[PDB]
């Protein structure tokens, strides 16, 4: 159990240690580098990244159609946002207070 | 010890004992391996032709 | 050492050590690509990028 | 008259392949290098300590 | 969490090397401007009067040699002030500086705030006379790029 | 890098001048030499591997020799002061939200459809001032465009007092509210940045971008919220990068042409150019014709690259070296 | 406090992680530290040399460092030749309750 | 004109005009072929096995 | 050029030592960092993209600690002083024919059975002289020896005047006798020269060498002419195309194997020793032990190289901060 | 309007296989770099020139 937690987390929240000579920054026991490489979240996160403080929908829906009017067609367009509970519920009440306006 | 033209890249090498993965990567037999399947085309719609 | 609570074998032809006790050990590689990281959006909360 | 030898290599050298940047020789019982197809470390590894 | 991970798919490697891909991208550019000279080679300030008055020539400095002999390019305002270029360029370092005019009936030539650093230039067409016309226009590529994993 | 040509372009370092063929001692030497009837003019460079020379410049056939300095081969990077539109409202509308979009246009490939889009945003409050906008929305923008996650670098953005008025604080995605305290911040000033660079496989290319706005609703019409004014730029990028990757090009001419296309087989080429050092650059654009019925030209032309040391000492005395020898007036920059 | 890639100790009030094991703070994969060695103990508490694991030249922020900050678990990398080991697993334990009439 | 990965070394490359052997090598399109049928084996009496 | 290692060997070059974390600025800098307690060193260093620390050293757990200077790492040339046998006759016996076999031993090839042979041959006269032997010999020699087409030179020859007796005159195949007017030659120098170098691709190697001589009929006796006996050295080959191979490969250790080997799809590592200036070296060699039964060490070392220019300036510096750092006791060369 | 264009290559180039260390691109009129497989450096001047 302990080592599939293991073989999970590793490939999710993995992290690489290398430098941009291409130097490892982390030796073993033996002093040989620990060449560890990134996982999904760090791979995903080095583009297209906004770090908000406050959700709005003027905020994400020019942020998606920035993004479709240079890079995709009319027909492709859509948008599935994998979220969580809490994130559901701050949607909700931004596309209520604009179907309010 | 030497060079047979004018033009030789490499000289004769040698070691002993313990070879690692820069032993094989200095002697040129660690490479990396082209994904050919693997294939990114960047994304943007192409507003030529029209 | 002499006996393997991990397998059951009571007495040890090969003995690591005379300690009388076992270790396991056990190892894996793995990895994840992920080939244009422009086609994924994301938007995070400012209180996670730190 | 008794006599010894011995050699260690890691672990990670079971299926290592070579990737042939330069040919691949084996030293023969008469000092001539002869070039080799054999793609793992391990078949000149064994044939060094015969 | 492996619920999470098990919505991506698995794909098999032969070894623990590193691997690469290609990364194609696109090709349809255009060139930032980097001074504009008058024909005795002063340098156009914002504040300067037309430039290309009477289809005088003058030059146009470039970060690098994209354009050719006898192409109409224009600038921000595209086919407003169409400038054709007079000759192959002069590389300063590099810097390609390329003297041009002014077509489409242009008189009182181009104002000075159309011609400073970041206006951006583009190829139009090569237009050439009809009765003994000589070589213009070129023809141009560009390549990939790649990138890499681990384990 | 890969530039075009006029036929050919071959490079020469001018580490030093030495006047004579016999004072070649050390790599990186240049000597212009002519003869009296001036119709022949070479350059005698050591290389790392032995005395080399050009080709041999016809007198009557250059077509000009003009060099340039450093400071004329150094990209300025672009700068936007973003401030709040007066029109629309001196200070921030207690209820909206202000959103700042900036549109790259050279992300990761050539074309001007590869585009990438940042964005900051704050939510105004009742008895916000304009400064506490400009503390709280350059914070935002360092933490989208300044952070330590993202592939390259995008932009730099800063901070202007109003009692400094020149001078930038830098504001990055560790930066905090307590760091940046002065209640007179009037602009916000975004700016271009160096892109990375490898010499001979990744050129020197920038991101060009434009800060934009989103609308906020004043009164009941969705305003634009402010205005960017492009300001004069205060920071270069400097020679040695181009330079280097112009060394690299045009050895090639003069050599192999694979520089390292299968590696147990090369010939490492020694190159003499530093990419951390500013230079002047001189070209001779030359050409040869016969005198047959074969009377096109093949143009052709000699670049020669010395190290610029603010004043120009060593491109000067390089050029004063061809005059008295070739009888050419370059002119001393 | 682990700028470079420098040593510096973390205490916790029982023995949880192991030696060679990723632990990660409250900004998990952020900033994901290395344990180096076992863990020296100091009463019930449980201190750890500790060195930073990803490209982390900056260091560990010491507001990032205090009292509460909840540690978790993430994997043990280790090296490509002669490796050593790394890692180890934990264990529970239930309760009960009563009634009477 | 930035970089997608950490690991691109690599960037978008472009010019005009006439193309020379020195712009098609520079672009990677250009490499030493080899004479696999040419082999040397360098000579000498041998005398390992003796 | 491949070594061998006992375990893992990283290297680190130190081209500026400092004092604190905060003052590593520039490519080449180091920092010996530990403890107040002393049970833990490490090497803190400024990468050409960042800072970067070295491995922990248990400073309980160091087998040994030693620094090499430079002239330990440079290789003498190999010297040989042909003259004419004195119990065979002092003076060149007329009419016969005096050929000397320079027998090379390790040439192209790996092995002493890959040999090479390079002759010299005098037919002597009525009234040839000690001294107009040896002119004649040595242009000879340098004649087969030292011709410019071939494919890499293999010892220098040098005539010693008797009465200057310490200063070599240089013999190569332009020089004619028009040019060596002495009159009191004693001696012939054969001198091995240095192999050319491509780091990484071409060691540092040598291709040693013996003169014998063949037999003359000299009073009805087929004596052989002359004996070869070996004078001290006088040159020596320093130790920057040593250092610069001893980090090539010490830099895929920390950094990548992969070399090159699908060419543009590589990292390239940058190497902060220059190959033409001398090195001093720092050895410390240390091992880890683990818990309860992983007792087996794993005895690993660090190398440490600073320029050093005449006296050791930069190595006893480097070695006064470590010993106060660790409590060592590196002795300073 | 009668417009013109001019591409100029060496007599070197007539049959000049590309040896593609990374892949030969191929501008579309969409804008679009595709992937090409021909060798011979002329099918993509041939290319760009209409
Ligand atoms: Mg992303």
């Amino acid at each position: 159990l302990q080592f599939d937690e293991y073989k999970n987390n590793a490939m999710a929240w993995g992290t690489s240690n290398r430098n941009l000579n291409g130097e490892y920054m982390n030796f073993g026991k033996s002093g040989n580098a620990i060449k560890t490489g990134a996982g999904i979240f760090e791979q995903t996160e080095v583009a297209n990244t906004m770090y908000y403080n406050t959700f709005s929908l003027k905020l994400l829906e020019d942020a998606l159609y920035e993004l479709s009017a240079s890079k995709l067609a009319m027909d492709d367009r859509l948008f599935v946002i994998k979220t969580g509970e809490r994130g559901a519920i701050q949607f909700h009440k931004e596309v209520l207070k604009t179907v309010s306006g | 010890a030497g060079k047979l033209g004018k033009f030789q890249m490499l000289g004769f090498q040698h070691w002993k004992g313990l070879t690692s993965d820069n032993h094989l990567g200095a002697i040129f037999q660690q490479a990396p391996q082209k994904a050919t399947n693997l294939m990114v085309q960047l994304l943007a719609f192409y507003r030529g032709k029209s | 050492g002499i006996r393997n609570p991990f397998t059951g074998q009571k007495g040890n032809p090969y003995m690591s050590f005379d300690e009388d006790s076992a270790v396991i050990h056990r190892m894996a590689t793995l990895g994840v690509c992920v080939l244009d990281p422009t086609r994924t959006m994301s938007l995070i909360p400012a209180i996670l990028q730190g | 008259t008794t006599i010894r030898i011995q050699h260690k290599v890691a672990g990670n050298k079971l299926n290592k392949k070579l990737a042939m940047g330069i040919p691949m020789v084996r030293n023969l019982e008469s000092g001539k290098q002869v070039k080799d197809t054999a793609n793992m470390w391990m078949h000149y590894v064994d044939w060094e300590v015969e | 969490l492996d619920t999470f991970l098990n919505s991506f798919p698995t794909r098999e490697f032969e070894d623990d090397n590193e691997y690469y891909w290609d990364v194609i991208g696109s090709s349809r550019r255009n060139i930032p401007l980097v001074e504009a000279r008058d024909e005795n080679g002063v340098v156009v300030a914002a504040n300067a009067a037309n430039v290309g008055v009477g289809t005088s020539p003058f030059y146009l400095v470039f970060p690098e040699d994209w354009f050719a002999d006898g192409e109409v390019i224009v600038g921000n305002l595209n086919q407003v002030y169409p400038f054709r270029i007079l000759g192959d360029a002069r590389m300063e370092g590099t810097n390609a500086v390329y003297k041009v005019e002014l077509m489409g009936g242009n008189t009182q030539g181009v104002p000075a705030e159309r011609l400073q650093q970041g206006e951006r230039f583009s190829i139009e067409f090569a237009p050439v006379e009809k009765e003994l016309s000589r070589k213009v226009g070129d023809v141009r590529f560009t390549s990939p790029v790649s990138m890499r994993n681990e384990w | 890098m890969v530039i075009s040509i006029n036929q050919v372009r071959q490079l020469y370092v001018a580490k030093a001048l030495k006047a004579n063929t016999a004072a070649l001692t050390t790599a990186g030497d240049i000597v212009p030499k002519a003869d009296t009837a001036k119709t022949t003019l070479y350059f005698q460079s050591m290389s790392p591997a032995g005395i080399v020379a050009s080709d041999k410049i016809n007198l009557k056939h250059v077509l000009y020799a003009k060099a340039t300095p450093s400071e004329a081969l150094a990209h300025k990077l672009v700068r936007y002061s973003v401030t709040l539109d007066a029109d629309v409202s001196a200070t921030p509308v207690a209820g909206q939200n202000y959103i700042l979009r900036l549109a790259f246009r050279q992300y990761i490939g050539l074309s001007e459809e590869d585009q990438y889009f940042k964005y900051g945003e704050v939510i105004a409050r009742s008895g916000m001032t304009a400064s506490d906008f400009y503390k709280k929305m350059a914070i935002s923008l360092a933490k989208n465009l300044e952070n330590k996650t993202e592939s390259t670098p995008l932009v730099n953005i800063y901070l202007i007092s109003a009692a400094a008025a020149s001078t930038d604080v830098p504001v990055t995605s560790a930066t905090k509210e307590s760091d940046l305290t002065a209640t007179d911040y009037n602009q916000i000033i975004i700016e271009e940045t160096e892109q990375p660079w490898v010499l001979g496989m990744m050129p020197q290319a920038f991101i060009p971008f434009t800060p934009q706005f989103l609308t906020i609703t004043v009164d009941g019409e969705d305003r634009l919220w402010g205005v960017a004014t492009v300001v004069t730029p205060t920071k270069t990028v400097p020679d040695g990068h181009l330079i280097a990757d112009l060394e690299y090009f045009c050895m090639g001419a003069r050599g192999d042409i694979y520089r390292g296309m299968g590696y147990p087989n090369i010939i490492k080429t020694t190159y003499l150019v530093d990419p951390g050092a500013v230079y002047d650059v001189l070209d001779i654009h030359y050409f040869y014709t016969g005198s047959n019925e074969s009377v096109q030209k093949s143009e052709k032309t000699i670049t020669l690259v010395a190290v610029d040391d603010g004043s120009h000492t060593a491109m000067n005395a390089l050029i004063g070296a061809i005059n008295t020898a070739s009888g050419l007036t370059i002119a001393t920059l």
